[PDB]
DNA sequence: TTCCTCCCCTAC
DNA sequence: ATGGTAGGGGAGGAA
């Protein structure tokens, strides 16, 4: 009985205060250097994408070498031919068993490319291609790039872990038919060092992505407005649970629009009415946006902040200087530090390309060891990505970069205690450790088909959820 | 090294009690150390390999040369004793040379003048060359004996001597030969003079010759070498022998008709380090490198040292660079021990083929089949660069080492050196594979094997010696004698054939197309044209012939005589040639793979070449045997043909017979009619041009065939030669976009035409909007005005001649390249430029796409817009929409900031698609990718778009 | 007080409880109770009602399915949201003038 | 500004 | 030495 409910939860406190309260203060890390950063002038596309590899290889070769001293040691004693030695990547002959460290590199049929879409005149079409592998045709190849050397891989490990390109692991094998490896055993790098966050007089963080505005209504703005709404406390008890939320992130794909049709209209009145979004939320919550890969910046990963010129005139008290505080406005993979507490953020994207390349696409059976559906792998795609150094393993060649020179931003110099990936389809999180050091991946889902926001604590790190409808 | 080295020859191996059976592929005069045979000394020298493998040198010895004469009339020519003093004064006067005089009853070729046969004096010399000098002492007149030829003769049956032997015995190029059990003797190992396993000699009685059909159609298995050098140049200038040095020499030697080569080399100059599948035999100096090669080739022994640019560059380069290093026993690597290879730059001109200048090198025993030649005759494409044709065939652009960034790989270390040995392994491959792709063994055995020239002749010489190699064989099955004729210097032309006055539109019915089965050749079959059949009014006075039953008088007004006369030899030739294109074109009809469709449709189209030039031989003033009176009758008879099936379908397939619509002949191009029949449904169009056919075919004498060909049913006449429309076959499903001559198929256009108007063709003909197909016309025009169109697509590309008058855009430009790098395109060679902008006159505005890609030169797009563009897109839209419109379609910071954003979005997402394609192409994802395949889609697109980013990146930088 | 006839009827536009708090100065725990009393006795004309409806576990829908879903617990407060008697759907926001927040300050001054 | 040669290429 | 002729279309030069 609809109406007695409502009587019931009459709840009449009538106070609440006139009294506005304060959130605790959490303040991100003050700008100092942000490795993600790139002004638009000082960028030479002149280079080539060989640089960024080379730096890689020449970066996790000590990475895996430190590890790789001790176990496979050189008094390693495997069955015969103990592990002769290291070598270089096509110096290897023989039976005995060896390894060496080198930039895998897939090799599949589906993955896209440019020239064939050009020699066929159909460059610029709709690029669906939901999966990249060749699972009912096998043809699928993992190469063993190096300095001076390809070496197709083959066994059982192969089908045991993703084995994504670009990434850097030593990998020991049994040379078969004088071209290929038989996989004995694969060597991740030397842990990485994190920062000590101290036990204490709270703190919390409201994440959420995928907001994807735009002219259709279908619930998209009255969800914003009901999230603003419980941001704001009005939805419920008034402090002690939402009076402490902090801060907010927008994680990416705030404003979608269909650039194939509109020519630019829905642009603009997406971007204001987000605008007022902000100017309604500003004086009670700090926000920091994310820029997505469907929002007005770059297409190479390393996507600069949003521009002030994008929004309203409303919000321009807040684009004053010395206001970085209220309003952030980061680059998309993004390193903060809210009290201590190192979160490195992600778009999403990353951790999407890689499914792509182990997910298969429409087949037309199922598999347990491997045929990752969508449920945990992706978290184990993000723990991989931990172990693996860079958070965008296969970032020049299928997730496009700015051809970086002597230096790549992705591969990680400290672990952080959390790692946030955006624009999941399922909300998820496990607190994995890995080299005596133990981080907390959460993965935020989408806020357009979901309606979840993510509340994460920042001295328990123990985040939750909440569902808005 | 165990596999180099043929087959061992059987122990049990004497001159009897086997059977030496072998396929010739060479055959080279020669002089035999030793005694003469049957008076003579010289040898036809038959290299070959036999079923199992074994080479051989068979020495055909003992045929002496002979030249024709007709006894002269006289009383004293029946006197022996007079033909006796008569050699005797020839003995005298030619160096003792002349051996008899047989007196043979042969007749002429030229004319119909009788059954009788004339007697004819057959007068044999000891050597070969002797028949030139008495030749033309008969022609002058400087004999004087009895007065007998003191005014002049006319000799006869002038061809050279190695094919008057192969004519005489029987022996087609590429053909059996079983040198009988004990009828030989072999040559002792101390007077050898090659490298063969078995080298014989017989007298010509005793060899028999099998024809190319039945048993002795198979194939022996050749060894076929294919090979490829690259040369350390200095900076900036082309490779010199002289200067230069060879440091990589492939190999990839086979065996014919199989899957995979049997050896692999690649001779370094320096230490390299392995390489899987292919042995390396690493020199410390050049001199031992190319004396290691040639040893190499002694051993293996190849047949067919084909290659891609051999003749012009690889060999040459070798045979200089081995004279420049003083290696003096390097150039002797033929099947002969001390015969030296030398070059003789020859030049080949013809209409069809187009006049260029090879350098031919004498590698005596063995073939070449350089692939460059091969498909410079066989396939019209707008480049003939190894990049290019293997982009066209094969389907794969793969990575083209850059030319400067040899030196550095040479002289780094042993990994830089496998990095060149690969691209060499690579290189070499590529012709292999070409040559198993397009076979091009299997259609030249065929062909010389179906008209008679050697193999050699294929490549080297035009249609004219297979017509006369045909010509001889007929002859000398019918004893006849072909009449030395001086060549007539020149004449203005004959009269062609008719082409129908197109009624110019759009045809939205369907239009069928009624046509001929080998006209010319049907023709001569059919009224018995031919040299022997050829006569004149005053003998048919004489001879008091009937008419139409005796001779006919062609609508030239020439005469010939019926076949119960005589049977004219050239429609035997035709009928073998136009028999074995039937069997040509029974395969491909049988063949399923899309690829070896136009492979053997490539093969059916070269037997109809070789028999439309059996009338070409008649038509040919210049050239022996010209006789403008068989060609210039088959030109007529082909004018009456379609004058009188446009005169019959127009006539019979109209409402008083009992139909539906009149037809009307729209069209016609020398033996079609584009007949439209009136009515719009194509099953019945395709049932009545069928029907049409039939009932015209029912009209000409057999051969001659009128045969439903296509239908098109919609179509565009644009002019006359120029049309396009659908072809189909069936009345379910159309087959292809045909475009007869269109600026699309020209190869004088550039590339962004031809995508133009197969696009526009397409929306219009299968998708029928035409507003699609005129919004895509406009986004085109933006597209150049506002330098969006890419190098690749701006490509000309024309024929470089040998001489000028009215200066050509691309010559001026070739000589501009010879001067700037030292070396420019030579003459035949296709040249590839694209118009820049500026004032000064158009042929001294044209550069070469390298070069506006290195100093970013600004491309002429009025120029491309105005000329290139707008003519064919106006004359194939204006059929449809009127010539008006046709002609028309030729004549706040936020917002701003959306764009030059959203324009960064699209140029960002490019070159990381495209500098990323190139890495996953070299394979090298760690190092630099330098490439130069300048046939590339991707090559002048990534530059553009780097230099596109950068600056649409530092305009953004602003806001 | 409660000026319903521009406030509800007239007020064409759907209203929304935060436009009371925005108006009339009322606090939210206060203009829940407003429209609680309002539809329960004020009204005369045809509104619709939107309710939202908090859980336990923190779920925050509205669409509320007008018969139950697990009501019989969990459900900490039930919310009178925005009536809207027109009917249809789709409200439209824009800048909000501010200095009335008993929610919470951020933390920081403007500058 | 209208013919009238070269010049390239194609169609039969 | 070198198969044939018919014909379109582009560039440019002279009358
Ligand atoms: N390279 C050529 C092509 C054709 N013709 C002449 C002789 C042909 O008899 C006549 C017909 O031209 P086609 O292109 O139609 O060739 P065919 O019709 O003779 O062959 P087919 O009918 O088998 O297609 O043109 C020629 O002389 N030289
Ligand atoms: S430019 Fe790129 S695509 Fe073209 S051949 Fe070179 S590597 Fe291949
Ligand atoms: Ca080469
Ligand atoms: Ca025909
Ligand atoms: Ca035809
Ligand atoms: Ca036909
Ligand atoms: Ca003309």
């Amino acid at each position: 009985l609809t109406k007695f409910n409502e009587d019931r939860s009459l709840q009449d406190e009538n106070l609440s205060q006139p009294r506005t309260r304060v959130r605790i203060v959490d303040d991100n890390l003050y700008n100092k250097s942000n490795p993600f950063q790139l002004c638009y002038k000082k960028r030479d596309y002149g280079s080539q994408y060989y640089h960024i590899y080379q730096y890689r290889l020449k970066t996790f070769r000590e990475r895996v070498l430190k590890e790789c001293d001790k176990r496979w040691d050189a008094g390693f004693t495997l069955n015969g031919q103990l592990v002769l030695k290291k070598d270089k990547v096509l110096d290897i002959q023989g039976n005995q068993p060896c390894w060496c460290v080198g930039s895998i590199y897939c090799e599949m049929k589906y993955k896209p490319n440019v020239l064939d879409e050009v020699i066929n005149d159909t460059y610029g079409a709709p690029d669906l291609t939901k999966s990249y592998t060749d699972k009912e045709g096998g043809s699928d190849e993992i190469m063993l790039e190096d300095e001076s050397g390809r070496v197709l891989l083959v066994g059982d490990f192969i089908r045991s872990t993703p084995f994504i390109t670009g990434v850097v692991v030593g990998i020991l094998g049994m040379e078969a038919e004088a071209g290929t490896f038989q996989v004995l055993d694969i060597c991740y790098p030397t842990p990485l060092p994190q920062n000590p966050f101290p036990a204490p007089t709270r703190g919390k963080i409201a994440l959420v992505s995928g907001l994807n505005l735009n002219n259709t209504s279908p619930d998209r703005l009255l969800r914003l407005e009901i999230l603003r709404e419980f941001l704001m406390g009005r939805i419920n008890n008034k402090i002690d649970d939402i009076s402490l939320i902090g801060r907010l992130l927008i994680c990416g794909n705030s404003v979608d629009f269909d650039i194939k049709s509109v020519n630019k209209d829905e642009l603009m009145i997406s971007l204001t009415e987000f605008s007022k979004f902000l100017h309604n939320i500003l004086p009670s919550i700090s926000v920091d946006i994310m820029p997505g890969t469907n929002d007005p910046s770059d297409k190479s990963l390393p996507q600069q902040p949003f521009h002030k010129s994008l929004f309203d005139k409303s919000l321009e008290s807040y684009f004053n200087g010395s206001n970085k505080e209220i309003l952030n406005l980061v680059t998309n993979p993004y390193e903060f530090s809210y009290n201590g507490v190192d979160v490195l953020a992600v778009s999403g994207k990353n951790i999407n390309d890689i499914c792509k390349y182990v997910i298969p696409s429409n087949d037309n059976e199922g598999e347990s060891n491997d045929f990752k559906d969508d449920i945990e792998h992706r978290l184990d795609l993000m723990e991989c990505t931990m172990k693996w150094q860079n958070i965008a393993p296969t970032a020049p060649d299928t997730l496009w970069c700015y051809p970086y020179t002597d230096k790549d931003p992705f591969v990680l110099d400290k672990w952080p205690h959390v790692y946030i990936v955006a624009n999941q389809p399922y909300f998820g999180t496990r607190v994995v450790e890995i080299g005596g050091k133990n981080i907390k991946i959460i993965s935020v889902p989408e806020f357009s088909s979901t309606g979840m926001i993510i509340l994460l604590d920042l001295e328990t790190l123990e985040a939750e959820t909440v569902k808005i409808d | 090294l165990s596999s180099f080295e043929r087959k061992k020859l059987p122990t049990d191996f004497d001159p009897s009690l086997y059977d030496i059976s072998f396929q010739q592929i060479d055959a080279e005069q020669s002089v035999l150390n030793g005694i003469k045979d049957e008076n003579t000394s010289t040898v036809v020298r038959f290299f070959g390999v036999t079923s199992e493998g074994h080479s051989v040198l068979c020495n055909v010895t003992g045929f002496k040369n002979y030249l024709y004469v007709p006894a002269p009339n006289s009383s004293d020519a029946n006197d022996q004793e007079q033909i006796n003093k008569f050699v005797h004064y020839l003995n005298e006067t030619f160096d003792h040379a002349i051996d008899s005089i047989e007196v043979v009853s042969k007749q002429s070729i030229w004319g119909y003048s009788g059954d009788t046969k004339l007697p004819f004096w057959k007068i044999y010399v000891t050597y070969p060359h002797m028949v030139n000098k008495l030749r033309t002492a008969f022609e002058r007149g400087h004999l004087s004996f009895n007065s007998w030829f003191s005014n002049g003769t006319t000799t006869y049956d002038n061809i050279a001597y190695t094919l008057r032997l192969m004519v005489d015995c029987g022996i087609v190029g590429m053909s059996w030969i079983t040198l009988p059990k004990g009828k030989y003797s072999m040559i002792e190992p101390n007077n050898r003079v090659s490298s063969c396993q078995l080298e014989v000699s017989i007298n010509y009685r005793n060899l028999i010759a099998h024809p190319a059909e039945g048993d002795w159609s198979h194939t022996a298995p050749l060894r076929i070498m294919s090979f490829d050098i690259e040369c350390a140049g200095r900076i900036g200038v082309f490779p010199e022998p002289e200067y230069d040095p060879v440091i990589q020499i492939a190999n990839v030697v086979s065996i014919a008709g199989a899957k995979k080569p049997f050896i692999r080399n690649v001779f370094t100059l320096n230490t390299c380090s392995p390489i899987t599948g292919s042995m390396i035999f690493s020199h410390a100096t050049e001199e031992e490198m190319l004396s290691n090669w040639r040893n190499f080739i002694i051993k293996v022994d190849p047949d067919v040292i084909i290659g891609y640019n051999t003749t012009n560059f690889d060999i040459p380069y070798l045979l200089n660079r081995a004279k420049a290093l003083k290696v003096n026993d390097f150039p002797y690597f033929g099947r002969l021990k001390t015969v030296k290879q030398e070059i003789k730059e020859s030049v080949f001109s013809s209409k069809a083929y187009g006049t260029r200048e090879t350098k031919n090198v004498n590698i005596d025993g063995r073939l070449q089949l350089d692939l460059l030649q091969f498909i410079q005759r066989e396939y019209k494409l707008r480049s003939y660069t190894l990049n290019a044709v293997s982009a066209h065939f094969l389907g794969e652009q793969k990575e083209d080492v850059h030319y400067s960034i040899i030196s550095d790989l040479q002289n780094g270390d042993s990994e830089t050196r496998r990095r060149l040995a690969v691209y060499c392994l690579k290189d070499a491959y590529l012709p292999l594979r070409l040559m198993e792709k397009l076979m091009a063994l299997v259609n030249y055995t065929e062909m010389a094997r179906v008209t008679g020239v050697p193999f050699s002749y294929l490549l080297a010489r035009g249609q004219q010696i297979k017509v006369v190699s045909q010509l001889f064989r007929k002859c000398l099955e019918i004893d006849t004698v072909i009449p030395n004729m001086q060549s007539q210097a020149s004449d203005d032309q004959y009269e062609g054939a008719t082409v129908i006055e197109p009624i110019r539109g759009y045809y939205d019915v369907p239009i069928a197309t009624l046509d001929f089965n080998s006209l010319y050749p049907s023709i001569m079959m059919a009224h018995n044209l031919c040299y022997t059949t050829l006569c004149n009014k005053a003998t048919v006075e004489r001879l008091n012939l009937k008419i139409d039953e005796d001779y006919v008088i062609t609508p030239n007004g020439d005469y010939f005589v019926t076949t119960k006369r005589r049977r004219g030899i050239l429609p035997i030739i035709l009928d073998e040639l136009i028999s074995a294109r039937k069997r040509a074109k029974k395969d491909l009809r049988d063949e399923k793979d899309p690829f070896k469709r136009d492979v053997l449709n490539g093969r059916q189209l070269a037997l109809k070449i070789s028999a439309n030039s059996v009338y070409g031989f008649t038509g040919a003033t210049v050239g022996k045997l010209p006789c403008l009176a068989i060609s210039s009758s088959v030109t007529a008879y082909g004018r009456t043909m379609i004058l009188k099936t446009k005169t019959a379908v127009q006539e019979k397939y109209c409402i008083k017979n009992g139909y539906k619509h009149d037809a009307v002949v729209v069209y016609g191009d020398t033996d079609s009619v584009m007949v439209k029949f009136g009515t719009t449904d194509l099953k019945e169009a395709m049932d009545l041009g069928t029907e049409a056919a039939k009932y015209v075919s029912t009209l000409f004498k057999h051969p001659i065939n009128l045969e439903f060909e296509k239908a098109y049913f919609p179509y565009l006449l644009i002019n006359k030669k120029r049309y396009a429309g659908l072809f189909w076959t069936n009345p379910d499903k159309f087959d292809k976009l045909d475009q007869k001559g269109l600026a699309s198929v020209r190869r004088d256009s550039c590339s962004l035409v031809s995508i133009v108007m197969n696009k526009v063709l397409k929306k219009i003909l299968i998708e029928r909007n035409v507003d699609g197909a005129l919004a895509f016309v406009r986004e085109t025009i933006n597209d150049i005005l506002h330098n969006r169109v890419d190098i690749s697509k701006l490509i000309i590309s024309k024929t470089l001649a040998p001489n000028y008058t009215n200066p050509q855009p691309h010559a001026v430009l070739a000589e501009r390249m010879k001067r700037r790098e030292g070396v420019g395109p030579n003459v035949g060679d296709r040249v590839d430029y694209v118009i820049i902008g500026g004032n000064d006159k158009l042929y001294n505005r044209a550069e070469d796409p390298l070069f506006v890609l290195e100093n970013n030169i600004q491309v002429d797009s009025r120029y491309y817009l105005t000329n290139q563009l707008q003519n064919p897109i106006i004359s194939i839209v204006a059929p449809i929409i009127g010539d008006k419109q046709a002609n028309g379609m030729f004549v706040r910071s936020g917002e701003l900031y959306i764009k030059a954003l959203y324009d960064v979005r699209d140029l960002e997402e490019k070159y990381s698609r495209l500098w990323t394609q190139c890495q996953r192409c070299a394979g090298n994802l760690h190092s630099e990718v330098l490439c130069s395949n300048k046939n590339c889609d991707i090559f002048y697109m990534r530059v553009k778009v780097k230099k596109e980013l950068q600056e649409k990146v530092e305009q953004l930088s602003k806001w | 007080s409660y000026f319903i006839n521009e406030k509800l009827f007239t007020e064409v536009k759907p209203v929304l409880f935060t436009d009371l708090i925005h108006h009339l100065k009322i606090g939210p725990s206060m203009a829940k109770k407003l429209m609680f009393d309002y539809y329960k006795q004020t009204t005369n004309a045809k509104y619709n009602c939107v309710v939202i409806c908090c859980y336990k576990d923190q779920t925050i829908k509205i669409i509320h399915d007008l018969s139950n879903i697990p009501q019989q617990d969990s459900i900490i407060d039930c919310f009178i949201y925005a009536f809207n008697p027109m009917d249809s759907f789709i409200p439209y926001y824009d800048i909000i003038d501010q200095k009335d927040c008993l929610t919470i300050k951020n933390s920081y001054e403007l500058k």
